[PDB]
């Protein structure tokens, strides 16, 4: 019974680190693109 | 057309960043605790 | 012949600028989100 | 199946950046030329 | 002559990078598995 | 027979690591050169 209970409750360490890495990379990509998007509208000033 | 009052590109990027960063909390928590079911939110019967 | 009521070159330059600036939103959005298909506007069978 | 799904949905990061740079340069070229076109019709006034 | 709408050097480099990166997946897989033949792609009579 | 079967199916660990290192170096060289090629066309702007 103890061996059977473990199949539906414990964490798989080999699988769980990949999502950590993937999310870490995605966050940095998002931050850089957010800064770019914020800086974009500056160019309209030269027209004035 | 160039506008300054609204920045749709900037408005979007924020939503994408929040969506990407949502899951990192859950993965860190279940990787630190050592178990896959920590509240009834994750599973409905496995706790039973 | 010099004309001041209308400026054809000026009228023309605006259209070219808008055409060039159209694609920037799509490229930045698909570069920040990480996916190539974010809405049905891009593909009709790939999403399905 | 998971490997097969990713060939028609994911983004190619090497390809997008070149388009980003191209659009960014074209925007500045268009803005400068629009300013020049706006400034052009001034010389009629000297005739008066 | 200097042009913007096309960047042949940039177009090239992408091809070379993909070519170099092709073989790394095969090498890693055949080093992790411990066997030189994992599918019929590598050999035709060895598996038989 | 068991000894005979192993000559055509098992991996040689001495030879694969060299290829791994070679490919890993080539990836970095390609990435750096690609970034330089992308950055090149910026010089045309000064002419305007």
């Amino acid at each position: 019974l103890s061996a059977s209970r473990s199949r539906i409750k414990d964490t798989d360490f080999a699988k769980e680190t990949a999502e950590l890495t993937r999310t870490q990379i995605l966050q940095q990509a998002g931050t850089a693109m957010l800064a770019q998007a914020n800086q974009v509208p500056q160019g309209v000033l030269s027209l004035l | 057309a160039q506008v300054i009052n609204t920045n749709t590109m900037s408005l979007n990027a924020q939503r994408n960043l929040s969506t990407s960063g949502s899951s990192l909390a859950t993965t860190i928590q279940r990787l630190s605790s050592g178990s896959r079911i920590n509240s009834a939110k994750d599973d409905a019967a496995g706790l039973a």
